[PDB]
């Protein structure tokens, strides 16, 4: 399952930080890769507490 | 003649994509032919070329030993008001047009139209399951061949459909006709999800329905085509 | 972590131009309640003489970067034109409202293109009248995303059914622009084009202009496979694409087969070994040696 969460959007328009890296410059990247940080985030703590 | 009708047995499994894997579970959500489904039979041989509904893609499986089928029509009110699809394959190529053309009553194999207006695409090239599809303005053929002599009926055996050519079309489509000892069987798909066995080799070798019955909903919802004693949650009605 | 050593490239051969001489050096415009489509495929896109080149009145674009354009390969790009209003230049955005943006041309939320719009006042003024431009003012409800319609039937305001008589309570849902050049700039008429694109999603053809370099293998590189960005090495595969199959994914959704887009060779990728690192100390109150321990 912690595997699995790294296929999530989590609100963005990809779920690969090399196609955000890309196509965009950092001013507007820098919400969407703080999107993707916020729930992967989640989803350690949430492995860890288990 | 009333029509006919028959039930496939687990019959219309095509890749969903162009990725390859192997030994592994997969779940997809595409519209597939649903297991045991009540396809319809026609016999054309007393004449029987109706004009059929092409709702949101055809399962289309026919059975030949002396080439009688030429091809497909496909448009909405074939009369050359609107715009029409032809794919006709003769004795050396599998010819395809996009133009207005004024169809005739009984096309068949050339009495197929009076005139043709306007063209905007065409090309000229040098047991059978086909299914069509029209997703995002591309029209999609899977196809595969496989003999067959056992049964006169519809064989029950599972066999994968491989992508053939993509043709970005992109017109308004809800009816079809066929293009004429013969005999074909017309399906249509439906929005459903499966469950897909890929071997080591990456050849689907089964399938399971995740909304058929309800163990095979549990099957679905496992990622496991064995399950064991005991009790399961499924959802909420 | 290994570092990276050397950058791959990998594209197919292209060498047509985009057939942009019709698009923007177009003779003339068809009527915007008709909106034009074209296909454009099989060719190098060269942005630097769109951005860099004469000038455009307005470049508003969203989800790619105008730089990052010609880095991208991209997925049957779609090329619109028609011609709007100087005031009705607003309208063509997601979430926007207007007789255009809502009966004659609607984007989709998720959008991800270019529009250019520049002037064409000159080319398209008359002192008699400019009346070839038809424009949709009435129709049943809001138009569906990339959508087009051309019906010409008597509009019913209310009761009293018209049955095409365009009397009172009736009226024709097409109107015809009159363009002045004794006018204003906000009514000054306008060519916009409108650039719709897929992002890996198939196998592509447009890429833009990206010399190809080589190939290496066992060694940690970055590498670009029609766009795809990755890091690992490169080794020679044992398994069996399908003569349909471009790619090659794992229980963990991640790719680790790639076809060649020239040799039409499939390579098989794995991650350069990282591990950890840990000291051993027998406690500086004694001696000062440590021993490092690269894990796994
Ligand atoms: C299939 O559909 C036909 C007509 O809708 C119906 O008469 C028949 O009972 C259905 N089932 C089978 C098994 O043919
Ligand atoms: C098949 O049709 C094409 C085009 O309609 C034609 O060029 C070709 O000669 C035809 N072949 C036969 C055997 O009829
Ligand atoms: C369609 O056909 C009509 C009549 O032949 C012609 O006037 C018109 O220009 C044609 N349009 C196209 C796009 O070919
Ligand atoms: C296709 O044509 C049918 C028949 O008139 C019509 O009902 C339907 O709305 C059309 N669909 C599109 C997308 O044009
Ligand atoms: C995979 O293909 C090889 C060669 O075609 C064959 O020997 C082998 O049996 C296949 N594997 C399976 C599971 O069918
Ligand atoms: C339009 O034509 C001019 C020469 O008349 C040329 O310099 C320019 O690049 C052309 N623009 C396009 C988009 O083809
Ligand atoms: C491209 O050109 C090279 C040599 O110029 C050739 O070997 C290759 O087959 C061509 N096609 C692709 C897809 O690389
Ligand atoms: C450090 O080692 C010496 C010699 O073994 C010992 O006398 C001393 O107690 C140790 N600890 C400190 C804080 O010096």
């Amino acid at each position: 399952t912690l595997v699995k969460q790294l296929s999530s959007n989590f609100g963005a328009i990809s779920s690969v930080l090399n196609d955000i890296l890309a196509r965009l410059d950092p001013p507007e990247a820098e919400v969407q890769i703080d999107r993707l940080i916020t729930g992967r985030l989640q989803s350690l703590q949430t492995y860890v507490t288990q | 003649l009333p029509p006919a009708y028959t039930n496939s047995f687990t019959r219309g499994v095509y890749y969903p994509d162009k990725v390859f894997r192997s030994s592994v579970l997969h779940s997809t959500q595409d519209l597939f032919l649903p297991f045991f489904s009540n396809v319809t039979w026609f016999h054309a041989i007393r004449f029987d070329n109706p004009v059929l509904p092409f709702n949101d893609g055809v399962y289309f499986a026919s059975t030949e030993k002396s080439n009688i089928i030429r091809g497909w029509i496909f448009g909405t009110t074939l009369d050359s008001k609107t715009q029409s699809l032809l794919i006709v394959n003769n004795a050396t190529n599998v010819v395809i047009k996009v133009c207005e053309f004024q169809f005739c009553n009984d096309p068949f194999l050339f009495r197929v139209y009076s005139s043709a207006n306007n063209c905007t695409f065409e090309y000229v090239s040098q047991l059978r399951e086909f299914v069509f599809k029209n997703i995002d303005g591309y029209f999609k053929i899977y196809s595969k061949h496989t003999p067959i002599n056992l049964v006169r009926d519809l064989p029950q055996g599972f066999s994968a459909l491989e992508p053939l050519v993509d043709l970005p079309i992109g017109i308004n489509i809800t009816r079809f006709q066929t293009l004429l000892a013969a005999a074909y069987y017309v399906g249509y798909l439906q929005p459903r999800t499966f469950l897909l066995k890929y071997n080591e080799n990456g050849t689907i070798t089964d399938a399971v329905d995740c909304a058929l019955d309800p163990l095979s909903e549990t099957k679905c919802t496992l990622k496991s085509f064995t399950v064991e004693k005991g009790i399961y949650q499924t959802s909420n009605f | 972590r290994v570092q990276p050593t050397e950058s791959i490239v990998r594209f197919p051969n292209i060498t047509n131009l985009c057939p942009f001489g019709e698009v923007f050096n177009a003779t003339r415009f068809a009527s915007v309640y008709a909106w034009n489509r074209k296909r454009i495929s099989n060719c190098v896109a060269d942005y630097s003489v769109l951005y860099n080149s004469a000038s455009f009145s307005t470049f508003k674009c969203y989800g790619v970067s105008p730089t990052k354009l010609n880095d991208l390969c991209f997925t049957n790009v779609y090329a619109d034109s028609f011609v709007i209003r100087g005031d009705e230049v607003r309208q063509i955005a997601p979430g926007q409202t207007g007789k255009i943006a809502d009966y004659n041309y609607k984007l989709p939320d998720d959008f991800t293109g270019c529009v250019i719009a520049w002037n064409s006042n000159n080319l398209d003024s008359k002192v008699g009248g400019n009346y070839n431009y038809l424009y949709r003012l009435f129709r049943k409800s809001n138009l569906k995303p990339f959508e087009r319609d051309i019906s010409t039937e008597i509009y019913q305001a209310g009761s009293t059914p018209c049955n095409g008589v365009e009397g009172f309570n009736c009226y024709f849902p097409l109107q015809s622009y009159g363009f002045q050049p004794t006018y204003g700039v906000g009514y000054q008429p306008y060519r916009v084009v409108v650039l719709s694109f897929e992002l890996l999603h198939a196998p592509a053809t447009v890429c833009g202009p990206k010399k190809s370099t080589n190939l290496v293998k066992n060694k940690c590189v970055n590498f670009n496979f029609n766009g795809l960005t990755g890091t690992g090495v490169l080794t020679e595969s044992n398994k069996k694409f399908l003569p349909f199959q471009q790619f090659g994914r794992d229980i963990d959704d991640t790719t680790d087969a790639v076809r060649d887009p020239q040799t039409l060779e499939i390579l098989d990728i794995t991650p350069c070994s990282f591990g950890g690192v840990s000291v051993i100390t027998p406690g500086t109150n004694t001696s000062n040696q440590v021993a490092v321990l690269y894990q796994g």
